[PDB]
């Protein structure tokens, strides 16, 4: 029903397209991709993926700029400058900006100037005028006419927010810190090489790498009540995908026990967050969460309250798939409510 | 006695600088470093290496355009276009081109324009350029050459012991496959690349990629032209790689005879370049190894009397650097103008 | 129909069970599982696999000595000494020996004593034992054999396309090297082992170890006796491996002719076992591949008209299991009394 | 001066021997090793180490049971049953029990029965009658005649305790939780296989693996005041060595700021804990702490107080080397305070 473009055919963008394909009947309809590599480089990587595994469906190269996923064509263009994009010509209704470059008003908006109707950033906005949504939490807050540029937050923030809510909304969060053992990512160096952050510049594959993260603060953007109460770091560990968060907020309420904190999740899990939150009691490990549709999963057996007031939780989330799945829900929304420096490490 | 400039302070750039610091009375003298990175970047990474480990020396960020190493001061500049680098202003006699882009006449030349006198390309040369592999034909060099390539990390390994073979059993023909550690060139995660293989995971796969070292041998051992050729496999390891040569010689031979020959040369002519090792080791056991190639004796095996297979380890980073230095070490000697 | 017992519910034990569940109308029927691990252990790991991923089926811990898979119930016992297992009591017709210890006449036999009728060793047999490689000589089998080995994961790859070569170009002699993913056999951290190589890091090195698949080929392709031989390299990957064969044939040949031959057989006789792939892929791209061997066409290259090199991928775990099943699948057919 | 035996020539035990060799002039003197593999298997692994790198010194195989590190011989025996050990015959004064099996009174003591004078466990004791020491914290509490069996605690506990002290002893620790992103270890499976703990049974190299840890509680064993106030989990990540702790205790004191919390360390670092604690302000990564002699290093830039009361710290510690180095200090102690003065699972 609604024409969609995907600017940036990498992990998240490709994870997107995949998510969308095998779906109920999304109102969305990917008709164009912007991968600076042609139909070849854009096809191959959609068919063979080291983290998701060979894509299950006939993907052929029609035209010199038009591959097809089971017959359905997809025009593919390439240009670093959105302004030159045929958004208007094609009549693009939604644009999934997944490059990590155009994340400010001026930037991401270049898509509107090209002829785009609405733009969704697959990352946190650098501006302040752009709304940050997190399906499960405050998705309602989005309605047509209200800003034509939105951000589906962060992979981490989209894993935290959900269960952070249930915590405060049913126990009262005084304040707390948090850490996140995170699977390395593209922004990291493969081998020790120049990079604006001397941590990310270290072999992504052979180091536990500490790196700042706003994902903590940004929780507020969707949960105002917490504004300036959360915070934390992040640790990159040699694991291509699937990460875990370690939240430690000393509650306001009484001094409840462990297994009841859980029950709240369990309750809010099969209830209002049916599709976002979930609790897995069976002791597994990262690799068991690959391709997990839940924006967040709590390791039951890991939760533990310390001094009556201090609660500690651990959640599992697939940073590639999960997020991409929400990004398709957030784009699914838009449609259901429709009438130094510049470069810096590439 | 010879002023040097390191352009492309990457893995080979640094592995070199350090390789140098360890040499005694080095005709070489580093004075300027050019890399897209700021003085911070140059310092940190010269000091803290994830493969060579922290550098044993005092490395501080002395200056806005320089860094200090045990007192010896060096300038750090940063122009993505060579022509600008003040090579002429600083009287740069030699430039160690380790950027991976300027590998052709046109490119490497921009250094000459900047006022540099010579350009040693830390990689195989593209087109018509003098290729020398220390130990295989460094005598071919003449101060006349303004642009030379010290071949690839692989060739620099495979060559030495190929010479030994042919020069003794006569290589008729033969393929080879190098199980190689990954490099900056690979993508950390399935991302675009001009080599859809190299474009893959890198740390999660055995990535078959092609290598020139196959034909490049002939470059330095004219005799083997079109007799060798192989591929390469990029496996999940940050350093040290192994080559699996398989040549068919004329003179019927046997297992230990081959190895023997190797040792002989390793003890005489190639002393310092080639070497053998009987102690059953593994990758990691070959870090920081000053030699270019190391034969895993216990692995060498012959078939039908004429088909010889030889496995050989080599530190694609350090050992190569040590060669790069040894080459530049040479340019300083036999230097007239 | 044919009652089966899985002894050694390890990687091949499970990779097998699952390989089985996927087959339609399987003459095989698993009823008992014996592994040092409790019902918990058997359940969990059959359901959650770090390489095959979570198993698509309902797997619960039904019983104190059993587990359930989609309803089909299976008993789980645990005796470190076979003789005790109630093979006779349960009328065990076939036992899938995947423990890695009982690989000899004496050992595998303890299963016969327990009352079992036949013993399929999921590995090469040690000593005088029938070795069969589905696609290379399964017709050699006869219900008379009480103990057979389905060869190694490597041999099961290398064999199929070796037959194709010899049977068409005549293999004179040739070596091979298999870049192999690591296995339970290696040490996670430098620890004692009878193979000081295998004893090393495993995940941080390229570990040269030896393989029998070299001479084992001859076991099933009598003709190549003493013509083949190679080593192996254990690189940091949990699964899927590649073989680098290098044979010298009599009949002069060229690149694409070889590949062609392969395809032809892959489309006719070896259909289901061998296969070719032109799309430039990498390790990970070969998980869960029902075939034993897959030729990387674009890599195949010839030298001097008679020296052929062929690269070939294979899932050392899944692909093998699928063979194990196919072998047991056979024992069920051509089974009299 | 004092004769030392090493029961268990693996990582920690070998890391020991190494630590000891290149040393000032330790009163210790390794004269025997118990590696169930002979001089070969025991030599090779001392010379070539994947995590420490080729050992710098002539290591040759003399006798059929007596290798030598630069001339100095080391007799090597092998037997799973300590009772059969020649401790008495050789006259062993200290035994570094680094196997992870003999960690209870009855067990570790089998060494005394064999003829050993004193036994040091390179891990937490399973009993209750065995003293747990942590150089830097409560080493003084050890004096001859007081138990002939001690435990140098855990790699984690020996990293926590130190800076956990300075926190409570100069800020007052109400209570708090903690996590530890830990380098995988020998007790983990290489590939998914049977193991008493269905988490450790998963590919140590390709998973973030959650596994309980007492290292948290045991802090009390050396710092009673905290008894039953700390606690936490642990996460195994694909990194052969060097780990980090993530402590989150909401303080009792005022509501101090970040960089001052640090200063406490910095102060107690170059002071009472000179050799144990330390603070590195320069942003590095795990691999930069390989071979770190400090039992604990705090990442300055990572520390951060939240609500005035809640403090959060992150420390770096080489689990192999560091611990092994303390283990040589704790065995160094024993000698400086020695007369001449006053269902069995896993694999
Ligand atoms: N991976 C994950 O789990 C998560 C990532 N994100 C965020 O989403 C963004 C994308 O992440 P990820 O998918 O990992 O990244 P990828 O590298 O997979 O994708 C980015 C894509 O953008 C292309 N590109 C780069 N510059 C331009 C340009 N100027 N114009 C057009 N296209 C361009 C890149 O091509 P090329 O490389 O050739 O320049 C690449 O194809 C980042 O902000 C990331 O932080 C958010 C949540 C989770
Ligand atoms: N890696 C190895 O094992 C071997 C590599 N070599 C050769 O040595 C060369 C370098 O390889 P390697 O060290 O691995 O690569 P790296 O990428 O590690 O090093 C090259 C460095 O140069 C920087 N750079 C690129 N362009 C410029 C520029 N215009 N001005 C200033 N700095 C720039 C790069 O930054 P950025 O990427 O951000 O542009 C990078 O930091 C190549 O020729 C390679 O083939 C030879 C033997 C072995
Ligand atoms: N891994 C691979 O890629 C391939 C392996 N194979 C062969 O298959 C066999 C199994 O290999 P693999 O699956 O990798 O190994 P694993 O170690 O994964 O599996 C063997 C299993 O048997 C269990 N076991 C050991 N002894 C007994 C016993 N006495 N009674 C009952 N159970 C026991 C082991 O438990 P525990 O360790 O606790 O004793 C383990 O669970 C070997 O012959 C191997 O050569 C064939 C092709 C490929
Ligand atoms: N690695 C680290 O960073 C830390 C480890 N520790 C603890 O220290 C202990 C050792 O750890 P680690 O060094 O990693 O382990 P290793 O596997 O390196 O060492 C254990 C050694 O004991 C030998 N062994 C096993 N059983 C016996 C026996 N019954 N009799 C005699 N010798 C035996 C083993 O030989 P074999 O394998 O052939 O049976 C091996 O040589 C464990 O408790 C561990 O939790 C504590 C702090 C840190």
């Amino acid at each position: 029903k609604l024409k969609v473009a995907i600017n940036g055919f990498g992990r998240i963008g490709r994870n997107f397209l995949r998510c969308w394909h095998g779906r109920k009947d999304s109102p969305l309809d990917v008709v164009v991709v912007n991968d600076s590599g042609g139909v070849k480089s854009a096809t191959h990587l959609l068919k063979y993926d080291s983290i998701l595994g060979t894509f299950k469906a006939d993907v052929k190269i029609i035209d010199n700029e038009t591959f097809s996923i089971d017959g359905k064509p997809i025009k593919v263009v390439s240009n670093r400058d959105p302004l030159k994009l045929p958004w208007a010509e094609l009549g693009i209704d939604i644009v999934i900006e997944g490059t990590g470059v155009f994340v400010d008003g001026p930037g991401a908006g270049k898509h509107i100037q090209a002829g785009a109707k609405k733009v969704i950033i697959t990352a946190p906005a650098k501006g302040s005028d752009i709304p940050t949504y997190v399906v499960g939490v405050n998705e309602k807050d989005y309605g047509h006419d209200v800003a034509n540029i939105i951000s589906n937050a962060s992979c981490t923030t989209n894993c935290l927010a959900p269960f952070v809510k249930v915590l405060d909304e049913e126990l009262g969060i005084v304040k707390g810190t948090m850490t996140t053992t995170h699977s390395y990512t593209g922004d990291q160096r493969l081998l020790d090489a120049s990079h604006r952050d001397l941590r990310r510049a270290r072999a992504a594959a052979l180091n536990i790498v500490p790196t700042s993260t706003g994902a903590a603060k940004a929780v507020s953007l969707v949960l105002p009540q917490l504004k300036g109460k959360l915070n934390g770091i992040a640790l990159r560990v040699p694991t291509p995908n699937v990460s875990v968060v370690d939240l430690v907020v000393n509650i306001e309420k009484v001094g409840v026990t462990a297994e009841d904190v859980n029950n709240a999740f369990r309750k809010a899990a099969a209830g209002p967050l049916k599709g976002v939150l979930d609790v897995c009691d069976i002791p597994l490990v990262s690799v068991d969460f690959r391709c997990s549709d839940f924006s967040s999963t709590i390791d039951s057996s890991l939760t533990m309250v310390m001094g009556g007031d201090m609660v500690k939780v651990v959640a599992w989330y697939d940073n590639e798939w999960g997020y991409s799945q929400r990004v398709v829900d957030l784009a699914d929304l838009v449609a259901n409510k429709w009438p130094f420096c510049c470069k810096l490490y590439e | 006695k010879l002023k040097v400039a390191i352009n492309g302070f990457g893995r080979i750039g640094r592995n070199f600088l350090r390789c140098w610091h360890g040499r005694k009375d080095s005709p070489l003298d580093v004075v300027v470093i050019n890399d897209t990175g700021g003085v911070k970047q140059a310092s940190h990474l010269l000091k803290y290496d994830s493969i060579l480990g922290t550098f044993d020396a005092d490395v501080k960020t002395a200056g806005d355009s320089a860094i200090s190493v045990d007192g010896k001061v060096i300038k750090v500049v940063s122009d993505r276009n060579p022509v600008n680098l003040p090579w002429g202003d600083m009287g740069i006699d030699l430039v160690i081109e380790g950027t991976g882009v300027f590998v052709d006449r046109d490119g490497a030349g921009k250094h000459l324009q900047a006022g540099a006198k010579k350009v040693l390309i830390t990689a195989p040369g593209k087109g018509d350029i003098p290729t020398y592999v220390v130990g295989v034909n460094e005598e071919g060099y003449t101060h006349a050459d303004t642009i030379i390539s010290n071949a690839s990390c692989t060739t620099n390994c495979l060559a030495p012991f190929v010479k030994v073979l042919d020069q003794k059993f006569g290589i008729i023909k033969g393929t080879m496959t190098t199980t190689h550690s990954y490099t900056g060139d690979q993508r950390l995660l399935d991302a675009s690349h001009r080599d859809l293989r190299r474009a893959r995971a890198a740390c999660l796969n055995i990535v078959p990629t092609s290598t020139g070292a196959a034909k490049a041998v002939a470059l330095v051992l004219p005799n083997l032209k079109g007799k060798l050729n192989g591929i390469a496999l990029r496996v999940p390891t940050p350093n040290v790689s192994v080559v699996d040569l398989v040549v068919q010689v004329s003179k019927k031979t046997f297992a230990e005879e081959v190895n023997a020959a190797f040792r002989e040369s390793a003890d005489n002519e190639l002393k310092g370049i080639l070497s053998v090792c009987d102690e059953p080791l593994v990758s990691i056991d070959f870090r920081c190894t000053d030699v270019s190639s190391t034969i895993d004796s216990s692995l060498t095996m012959v078939m039908g009397d004429d088909m010889v297979k030889v496995i050989a380890w080599y530190d694609n980073e350090w050992g190569y650097s040590q060669r790069v230095v040894d080459l530049a070490d040479i340019v300083a000697n036999k230097w007239q103008a």
